RNA sequence: UCAGGAUAGCUGGAGCUCGCGUGCGAGUUCUAUCGGGUAAAGCCAAUGAUUAGAGGCCUCGGGGCCUCGACCUAUUCUCAAACUUUAAAUAGGUAGGACGGCGCGGCUGCUUUGUUGAGCCGCGCCACGGAAUCAAGAGCUCCAAGUGGGCCA
RNA sequence: CAAAGGGUGUUGGUCGAUUAAGACAGCAGC
RNA sequence: AGCUCAACGAGAACAGAAAUCUCGUGUGGAACAGAAGGGUAAAAGCUCGUUUGAUUCUGAUUUCCAGUACGAAUACGAACC
RNA sequence: GGAUGCGAUCAUACCAGCACUAACGCACCGGAUCCCAUCAGAACUCCGAAGUUAAGCGUGCUUGGGCGAGAGUAGUACUAGGAUGGGUGACCCCCUGGGAAGUCCUCGUGUUGCAUCCCU
């Protein structure tokens, strides 16, 4: 059936995605990217851990999903089902060929991978301070799942925002915080003065 | 290239030594031979002999 | 099938010849009625 | 022809700048082209009729002959070990005049001048320009100085604006 | 239900704007091009375009010639001053154009310093005509540049035109155009075309509406009538006209745009008003 | 505000009689038009051959005639008479327009009447030279043509 | 036509025309100027692909006033050899005088409203060589061999 | 030619915790 | 020569998701015989008017390239339209 | 200081909303005999001068969108040359050089030629 991965491990190719010009693509095995309460506020989940690639690799879409499947099972059971949130952070859009001579070799659509680069996130999982241990212990075992060398990096940004966690803070406390479900929105000082409320008008910018 | 610059240096043999003014032109020509040749700023004493 | 490979060095062994140039340019394909009057004007020129 | 059409591979080269499009500026058609003079070949997509081949594209040549409408260019062309001086013929709208020459004429009469207050002082001198030569030695005045030392490595650093 | 907006942050920042004389509706940017493109083994030989403008109560001509730095105006020539020579009313009809027309083409010879070896038409019959060249000097040659309006027959452009011709300028035209030409005789009828250079039809017009609508008239013709013209009276004024021309022819009030502190010192006002609301 | 140039008027009357198919009905349409405004109709050619319809594509499926100055006016109180001076409150657009339509008018045709509503200066965005947009302020609004319906004819707006 | 041949390139021989550093030449740089759409980047820009919530919830459908999905607004994860606003490094073109410049005259059937232009011609005057470095020199012609299976980094 | 993954083999380093107010092991009755 | 397209919004007897008509917005999201790319908005698109430069005579140039031919294209000259 | 005619540069000039303007203009505007023009004097064309600055045109404003410039992103990404450099490899450090681009932040919102006329 399916070659073992390593065949196809190493980025030799220029990208390939499904289009127009390539047809007849496999569905990638991994559909969902989002598991756990995804619904949380961003005041809800500070801490944040990220498992990051240390290769330049393809990771095929197949060991994705056994990663997040893996992880979110001893999450589930070590914190909780409504304690957590999984992201994966990487989606395969390159499609894999396979010659089943060597006359017109140009090989038909196998399945699909995604490109990794050195330093690139792969699984991101916020939760509360008291939870580190079981998400740092969570991506462990979906490191096992990956072909190549991983690192699990402690973010010091609050949940899945942009800012730190310090600054978080020290925003949401001048009220320059609007959460938007997962995602923070700063505001400025840019923007027709009336669209803005009494108490989220400022003369300066957020810095 | 180096090959050409060094004809232009007067260097058509292994240790071959030869002065050199320095300016913007004759630098940036140096710069592109480097690992071919080396070079310094030679003393009074270096020069007579 | 093709290659380039050698063909510079080829080129060069006594090229790059640059054409000859001289004062004076052929006149072949200029404009025909700018070309007449000028040799008009050599002919009657004193 | 022989596998490959008069503008193959000329999508981004003949293709028009973003958001230049539509009415060519008159000032284009108000330029004077003289015998001589140097131009820069730079085709308008737009216009379809007297454009040269996607070669003559982005080179300089030398004005050799001028009609109503285009202007006869000499452009050099290397083939092999030689160099072919290729007249063509162009719509004006797919020539620049060039400032490759610019600081020529206006050298020539400085350097005319001074060589003329020199000769009248008998003093003989050169109006050859020089490249940048070595600096001479000079005195800084000191100030506070500001230490300088390597930076302790973070890992959550190595990412645009940290993990 | 609520509609998706049309004008995006992404439909601005594709947007190419046109020639600013494009878009306030005044140039023709295609006409133009041909107008002053000139052949590139001429060099510096300047095309000069005879540009004729109607305003809703002024006729604008001029003789142009087309620059880098912009247009050069050659000479101009004014409706609105006609008066100085003796037309008082109907300064955007039919006759004026052609008093307009006459007077640009005698100030330009003038300038050329040409005027005594082209004299123009000496015989206005209403027939076309066309300056001969003289023995030691062509005629001044212009292009009629008429502009965004419509080119139709008996149009005023044309009776200006005729002017410039009498006046005797070679301006390279037709007789399609010119008032009193016919579509199916395709022929031209001098007679009708020198009713309307002296203003035959405006004082047709003045009879008409004496005999049927005398309460009209006297609106519809006040000016006329305030400086003692009548319809069999026109023809006269516009000969004599004609001759005439051939005898000689900061306090601020808009606001200025706020300095920087002005305009940050207001803005810190509705700030703090709007923060000290609710 | 109270400025002369801002009074509204009617700038056309449009009655469009799309009949949906060519032949005897549309030659009788059009003569029906003429002789109710006294100018010749415009014959009007489907886009789309629509089978459902059945009308096929560059075929005179409807015509209709414009009608300006004091025939409109005496042509638009005859429809709003037979319409009892009532209108529906959404048969104002917002531009500043207003439409109903007759049932009962050679044979009957049922006509469709369009009226538009201006004021003196939209010349500006209809002139060749120098077009221009009217002004935000200047424009007829929906409550505009409104007012002038119910003071030109004391009609009624019945909402329903 | 594909184990071949001719053709051009590469090569030899024969010279010839000049030149001796004042060279007008260069697989180099410098100065000035011109062209580009790869690398990277971009989607929080068009086109295409694509994850998630948030608010509004007007209007549409879905089911059971509720309710999910469509919708609209501001955000958000991740992408492109045959996408792109932007955009390198390296490489590519042109120019840096005696074939220059100025002054006064002349020629024309071309050109101009115009001895107005355009090009050319004659005379006079000026022109320290008009970036660096190198230059076992530069140009021109004739006749002809071999070769037209390549391979490696 | 060698990999993922492992070692209370040994040698350096990084962060944290405990300790003369008595830690740790054992012993003794927290 | 005049005109502006795709689409959307708000309106009108039969008429509806979709016939025709009206206003508004509309950078081309349409159209331009065909593949794709490029190009084009008082146009190169759409609708009308007049028409046959889809004409006659050479030579030159570009692309291909041996700097041969053919095909195709471009800039002029001399005629007739 | 401005307007108008013809323009040059083609958004610092565009788009949206709000506000304002002396004089001369430019407009809207009145009419449909004639030229011309359509289903339609709406447009186009012709003739005219009662009315109005309501709109257009012009100017100003907006913690406006866009556009332009700077800063920053960042000596980061990438890249020319070098090594009997590291590493199982993937890749990467160092040496001689070159060197970007979104987000965020600040600022700006046209300049100008010829002619005529008003302020005079
Ligand atoms: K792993
Ligand atoms: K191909
Ligand atoms: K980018
Ligand atoms: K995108
Ligand atoms: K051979
Ligand atoms: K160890
Ligand atoms: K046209
Ligand atoms: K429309
Ligand atoms: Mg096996
Ligand atoms: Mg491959
Ligand atoms: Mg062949
Ligand atoms: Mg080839
Ligand atoms: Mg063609
Ligand atoms: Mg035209
Ligand atoms: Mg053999
Ligand atoms: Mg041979
Ligand atoms: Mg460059
Ligand atoms: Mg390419
Ligand atoms: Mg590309
Ligand atoms: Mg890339
Ligand atoms: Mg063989
Ligand atoms: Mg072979
Ligand atoms: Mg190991
Ligand atoms: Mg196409
Ligand atoms: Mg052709
Ligand atoms: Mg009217
Ligand atoms: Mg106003
Ligand atoms: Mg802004």
């Amino acid at each position: 059936g399916r070659r073992p991965a390593r065949c196809y491990r190493q980025i030799k190719n220029k990208p390939y995605p499904k289009s127009r010009f390539c047809r007849g693509v496999p569905d990638p095995k991994i559909r969902i990217y989002d598991v756990g309460m995804k619904k949380k506020g961003v005041d809800e989940f500070p801490f944040c851990v990220h498992l990051v690639s240390w290769e330049k690799e393809n990771v095929s879409s197949e060991a994705l999903e056994a990663a997040r499947i893996a992880c979110n099972k001893y999450m589930t059971k070590s914190a909780g089902k409504d304690a957590f949130h999984l992201r994966v952070r990487v989606h395969p859009f390159h499609v894999l060929r396979i010659n089943k001579g060597m006359r017109g070799a140009f090989g038909k659509p196998q399945g699909v991978c995604a490109r990794v680069a050195i330093g690139q996130v792969l699984l991101s999982v916020r939760c509360k301070d008291g939870n580190a241990n079981h998400a740092q212990e969570a991506l462990r075992r979906a490191k096992f799942k990956f072909p190549g060398r991983q690192k699990i990096i402690v973010s010091r940004k609050w949940g899945f925002t942009k800012f730190s966690r310090t600054d978080y803070l020290k925003y949401k406390s001048e009220n320059r915080i609007v959460p938007d479900g997962v995602n923070a929105k700063l505001l400025g000082c840019h923007g027709r003065l009336a669209a803005r409320q009494p108490g989220r008008a400022f003369l300066e910018a957020a810095n | 290239q180096t090959k050409k610059i060094l004809q232009l240096l007067r260097l058509r043999q292994i240790f071959n030594g030869v002065f050199l003014k320095v300016n913007k032109a004759t630098v940036n020509m140096l710069h592109r031979v480097e690992p071919y040749v080396t070079y310094g700023y030679p003393n009074l004493k270096s020069i007579k002999e | 099938n093709h290659t380039a490979h050698n063909q510079s060095y080829k080129a060069h062994r006594n090229g790059i010849k640059k054409p000859k140039s001289h004062r004076h340019s052929s006149t072949k394909g200029m404009d025909p009625k700018f070309l007449r009057n000028q040799r008009y004007a050599r002919k009657h020129n004193k | 022809p022989a596998g490959h059409g008069l503008r193959s591979r000329t999508r981004d080269s003949f293709s028009r700048a973003f958001r230049k499009k539509g009415t060519i500026a008159l000032s284009t058609y108000l330029r004077i082209f003289k015998i001589g003079d140097y131009v820069d070949i730079k085709v308008n997509g737009a216009i379809h009729k007297g454009m040269p081949h996607k070669f003559y594209h982005g080179r300089t040549g030398r004005v050799w002959n001028v009609t109503k409408r285009a202007v006869g260019v000499e452009v050099n062309k290397q083939v092999r070990n030689k160099i072919l001086r290729k007249r063509i013929h162009v719509r004006i709208e797919h020539v620049q005049q060039s400032r490759c020459t610019e600081e020529v004429r206006e050298r020539i009469k400085k350097n005319d001048q001074l060589k003329a207050d020199a000769k009248a002082r008998g003093e003989v001198i050169s109006t050859k320009r020089q490249p940048l030569g070595p600096k001479p030695g000079f005195m800084v005045e000191g100030a506070t100085l500001e230490t300088v030392t390597p930076i302790p490595y973070d890992v959550v650093n190595d990412l645009k604006g940290g993990y | 239900a609520f509609i998706k907006v049309q004008k995006t942050r992404a439909y601005f920042k594709r947007f190419q704007v046109k020639f600013k004389r494009r878009r306030e509706g005044k140039t023709d940017y295609r006409a133009r091009n041909r107008l002053i493109n000139q052949d590139k083994n001429k060099y510096n030989t300047p095309k000069y375009r005879f540009v004729v403008r109607f305003t809703n109560k002024d006729i604008i001509a001029q003789i142009v010639s087309a620059s880098i730095a912009g247009d050069m105006i050659l000479a101009s020539a004014y409706a609105n001053e006609l008066p100085h020579y003796g037309l008082e009313v109907g300064l955007t009809n039919y006759a004026a154009a052609y008093c307009t027309g006459l007077l640009l083409a005698r100030r330009v010879l003038k300038k050329l310093e040409m005027d005594e070896e082209y004299e123009g038409n000496l015989e206005v019959n209403g027939e076309d005509y066309s300056v001969e060249p003289a023995e030691s000097r062509r005629p001044f040659r212009a292009l009629l540049d008429v502009g965004l309006l419509r080119t139709t027959t008996g149009n005023r452009v044309f009776g200006a035109l005729k002017g410039a011709l009498d006046g005797g300028l070679d301006i390279p035209h037709s007789e399609k155009r010119f008032a009193g030409f016919s579509k199916d005789s395709k022929q031209l009828d001098a007679d009708v075309h020198r009713k309307y250079i002296y203003g035959g039809h405006v004082a047709t017009y003045m009879q008409t509406l004496i005999e049927d609508e005398p309460e009209k008239y006297q609106t519809h013709f006040s000016q006329y009538i305030k400086k003692g013209f009548e319809a069999d009276g026109l023809e006269e004024m516009y000969k004599k006209v004609h001759a005439a021309i051939r005898a000689d022819p900061h306090k601020r009030y808009n606001l200025k745009k706020l300095t920087y502190e002005e305009r940050k010192a207001k803005l810190i006002e509705r700030l703090n008003a709007l923060n000290s609301a609710a | 505000l109270s400025n002369p140039m801002r009074d509204i008027k009617v700038q056309k009357l449009v009655l469009n009689i799309s009949v949906g198919e060519s032949g005897d009905r549309l030659t009788r349409a059009a003569k029906v038009l003429e002789q109710l405004s006294g100018q010749s109709p415009v014959f009007s050619k489907a886009r789309y051959t629509v089978r459902s319809f059945g009308i096929r594509r560059n075929e005179k499926i409807a015509c209709y005639v414009t009608v300006r100055g004091e025939k409109a006016m005496q042509l638009l109180e005859s429809g709003l008479k037979v319409k009892e001076y009532e209108l529906l409150r959404r048969n104002f657009s917002e531009t500043g327009c207003f439409g109903f339509g007759i049932q009962e008018h050679t044979g009957i045709y049922g006509m469709d009447f369009y009226v538009v509503l201006e004021r003196p200066g939209y010349r500006v965005a209809r002139r060749r030279r120098c077009k221009s947009r009217v002004g935000i302020q200047h424009r007829v609004t929906k409550e505009d043509s409104m007012k002038w319906f119910q003071v030109k004819y004391e009609g009624v707006i019945l909402n329903k």
